[PDB]
RNA sequence: CUUGAGUCUCGUAGAGGGGGGUAGAAUUCCAGGUGUAGCGGUGAAAUGCGUAGAGAUCUGGAGGAAUACCGGUGGCGAAGGCGGCCCCCUGGACGAAGACUGACGCUCAGGUGCGAAAGCGUGGGGAGCAAACAGGAUUAGAUACCCUGGUAGUCCACGCCGUAAACGAUGUCGACUUGGAGGUUGUGCCCUUGAGGCGUGGCUUCCGGAGCUAACGCGUUAAGUCGACCGCCUGGGGAGUACGGCCGCAAGGUUAAAACUCAAAUGAAUUGACGGGGGCCCGCACAAGCGGUGGAGCAUGUGGUUUAAUUCGAUGCAACGCGA
């Protein structure tokens, strides 16, 4: 609506779900979509197929904002990294750069016990 | 084409087997058993020698597969427990549905069964009854269960062990009342029988005063509820006091008579009562 | 354990280094 | 691999550009029994109007339309094996590896020579017979029925 | 008397120890903006969170805990152990060249001190983790792994506990005994030209000779050749248990048997089965196709029914147009 035509595509990856959001430089939100939100359900789902459904999901929603220019983040592992990527950018965007913002710690907390499976 | 036998053993005193069950086992020629070693003296005490077949709970189903495909080819296997009666708080229940399933005849003997024992020397009527065997090891799971069967109307048989009888009869106190009748009926058919009938607060008294008392395994026979409508159903009680915790009083009565379909009017005395 | 894995991972040391 | 190259170029047909029918012998070819087709299908064409009531110029490739395969089967090394994994019909294999195997069962299935066999096992396609068009009966098998391991 | 052992001068590296500061990342929580139905989890689910607006993204703030990369068969410490950066206090070790004291040394029963983690007492702190516990799922029902939460505990100050596979399963000190390949710190000389070559010290890793060892294996850092002193052991189970003494708030710790019972228990190594630990090489074994059986009718043969017999043998991979 507003017709900034510039904004940022946050991904986050994860071994049981993908989340791709569309925002501004400013940080706020305009659409998203998730794996599980397009139909899908149950990890046996959350191919990368699942992954760049939900992107093109949201750039569908998010071409009402007429947005041609997108700075895209990763957020974490997961199936649904590249296929994301690939989706949103046939639908018709200009990629400009990939920035990886996994929040990689340093040795803060302790982290969870490990499964034995 | 073989068929299935469903052997009872004695619950304590070796006289009470049945001359049918030592023909069985000395006709068939494997026998199923929950603890070989067991079984085996109790054969060697009888001088009857067969096969003896490691089947308890653990590998029950394991195992249910390959007692199957013995039976097809024609042997006899003979199911036996440690003691009383198979498939009542015994292995077995799988197997016997494999059995059933793949079309195998099965015959059941009539055997010790220690509830039934325990029902029978009761006093308490038997016309109909609940049996319920084990109750949780936990305090909180155990008084959900007694809680859950509060007001059962029909005689309950509960079994029960030394390591957690003085806990269980605590938690019967606490749910269902001292006033309510038990019967706790130890060691059946042994030298230190004992069958003692009494109020749960007097029965729990009688227990503490000698540790002999609860020593062994036991059963216990709960009378069953009686037939008083002036007490309010407990549901409602219970949703009251949630509505009241999380809504004004007054609100809370309103709601919970409109879902339970009760007077408002004793709702509200008995908040008051609880309150005060 | 959180620090099983740290020991298992060094016993590679030997593997083919030295 | 790293990197992975294309088909070989051919050149085509210069009488009609039927790639179809170059394909239908070329990989049968043995004995030297090119000289045997290329005499036999002008030969076959000529009295194939009345032999099966139509000529070989725009029936010979309409029974054919399920041929051309949707997913095929690739010998792909994954998880420290070989396994399928049917991924979209790529131009090397899409029609070629359908094509090398249509002359596996009808070749000497009940004629002494393949002066007629070659033309009527393609002709009878419009008659509800053949053996071209079941071949992809197949390859469904191990597609779209092992989505949990693929 | 100076060679052992020490003191003085200069310099070197070090997660050595105690105390106080401070920095960045991350998790959680609180609050605001944008935004809107899902998020989370699993093998699949459910409990759980969410329209009183979650998750995602952004922007502030609070708090506790731990220090990614460097990082290494690297370094320091008597051992247990010690990782951001800076400051204050402080211990040890090593190297060059001297001067000094002149046996001042080594080892140590008792004794004293230090001593992972868990645990205990008092008072704080509590982000994440997590015994216990609750719930979900699974089961006819359980238990058990699995999931969601979650209390001690984990952190701090003081005091107690004094136990570990506290291991290098190798007590401390000194001397003598072929050699290679490193790593890490010194220092002397040659044009340090420099990274290099020539040597000389300390620590440390790997291979291996003699010798030793039951063998494995050790091998100048010995388990080799000797010397000084200390501790400890003499079958397996009973049992590091009972009784007593000492220590402790407690948990328990330390010292420590006997009756009875068995003819073995045990160490190293060898041969094969086993195997799925694994890797490799083969065989229409699989892969990619050709043609059949099983679908239907016949003929032969088998298992069973009947019969007076339907003779008997093989009747899992090695039988059923077999003996015949
Ligand atoms: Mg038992
Ligand atoms: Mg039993
Ligand atoms: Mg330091
Ligand atoms: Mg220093
Ligand atoms: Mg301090
Ligand atoms: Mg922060
Ligand atoms: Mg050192
Ligand atoms: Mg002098
Ligand atoms: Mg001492
Ligand atoms: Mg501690
Ligand atoms: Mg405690
Ligand atoms: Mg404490
Ligand atoms: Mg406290
Ligand atoms: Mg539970
Ligand atoms: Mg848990
Ligand atoms: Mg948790
Ligand atoms: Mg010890
Ligand atoms: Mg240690
Ligand atoms: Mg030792
Ligand atoms: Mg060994
Ligand atoms: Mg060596
Ligand atoms: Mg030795
Ligand atoms: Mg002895
Ligand atoms: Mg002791
Ligand atoms: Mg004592």
């Amino acid at each position: 609506r507003k017709q900034v035509s510039d904004g940022v595509a946050h991904i986050h990856a994860s071994f049981n779900n993908t989340i791709v959001t569309i925002t501004d430089r400013q940080g706020n939100a305009l659409g998203w979509a998730t794996a599980g939100g397009s139909g899908f359900r149950g990890s046996r789902k959350s191919t990368p197929f699942a992954a760049q459904v939900a992107a093109e999901r949201c750039a569908d929603a998010v071409k009402e904002y007429g947005i041609k220019n997108l700075e895209v983040m990763v957020k974490g592992p997961g199936p649904g990294r590249e296929s994301t990527i690939r989706a949103l950018n046939a639908a018709g965007f200009r990629i400009t750069n990939i920035t990886d913002v996994t929040p990689i710690p340093h040795n803060g907390c302790r982290p969870p016990k490990k499964r034995r499976v | 084409q073989g068929q299935l036998y469903i052997v009872p053993t004695p619950i304590g005193n070796l006289a009470d087997i049945t001359q049918r069950a030592l023909e069985v086992l000395q006709a068939v020629d494997l026998i199923a058993a929950e603890d070989t070693r067991h079984t085996g003296l109790l054969l060697q005490h009888f001088g009857i020698n067969a096969r003896l077949f490691a089947l308890h709970d653990h590998n029950e189903q394991q195992k249910a597969e390959t007692l199957l495909a013995k039976l097809q080819e024609g042997q006899n296997i003979a199911l036996v427990s440690d003691a009383g009666t198979p498939l009542i708080n015994d292995p077995g229940y799988h197997l016997v549905r494999t059995c059933r399933e793949a079309g195998i005849r099965v015959v059941p003997l009539p055997g010790p069964c220690a509830a039934i024992t325990a029902l029978s020397a009761a006093g308490l009527p038997s016309d109909r009854f609940c049996y319920e065997g084990f109750l949780p090891a936990k305090s909180k799971g155990r008084r959900d269960a007694l809680k859950a069967i509060e007001a059962e109307p029909r005689t309950l048989i509960f079994y029960e062990s030394t390591h957690r009888l003085l806990d269980s009869l605590e938690d019967i106190v606490a749910v269902l009342g001292e006033s309510r009748y038990v019967v706790l009926a130890r060691e059946l058919t042994k030298t230190w029988e004992t069958i003692h009938g009494a109020p749960v607060g007097e029965l729990l008294a009688w227990v503490k005063e000698d540790e002999n008392r609860r020593k062994g395994e036991m059963v216990l026979i709960v009378e069953g509820h009686k037939a008083q409508e002036e007490d309010l159903p407990a549901d409602a009680l219970r949703t009251l006091a949630l509505l009241q915790a999380e809504l004004p009083l007054k609100k809370a009565a309103a709601l919970a008579a409109e879902i339970h379909g009760v007077k408002k009017n004793a709702l509200y005395k008995y908040a008051l009562e609880q309150q005060g | 354990f959180y620090e099983k894995p740290t020991t298992e991972r060094k016993r590679a040391k030997a593997s083919a280094v030295k | 691999r790293r990197r992975v190259i294309g088909q070989r170029k051919i050149l085509p047909d210069p009488k009609f550009g039927s790639e179809l029918l170059a394909k239908f012998v070329n990989i049968l070819m043995v004995d030297g029994k090119k000289s045997t087709a290329e005499s036999i299908v002008y030969s076959a064409l000529e009295t194939l109007a009345q032999r099966s009531g139509k000529s070989e110029l725009e029936a010979f490739e309409v029974a054919l339309e399920n041929v051309r395969p949707t997913v095929e089967v690739k010998s792909r090394r994954v998880g420290g094996s070989t396994y399928q994994v049917p991924v979209e019909v790529r131009p090397v294999r899409r029609n070629a590896l359908a094509m090398r195997w249509i002359v596996e069962a009808a070749r000497k299935r009940g004629d002494k020579s393949m002066a007629l066999r070659l033309a009527n096992e393609l002709s009878d396609a419009a008659e509800n017979k053949g053996t071209a068009v079941k071949k992809r009966e197949d390859v469904h098998r191990m597609a779209e029925a092992n989505k949990a391991f693929a």
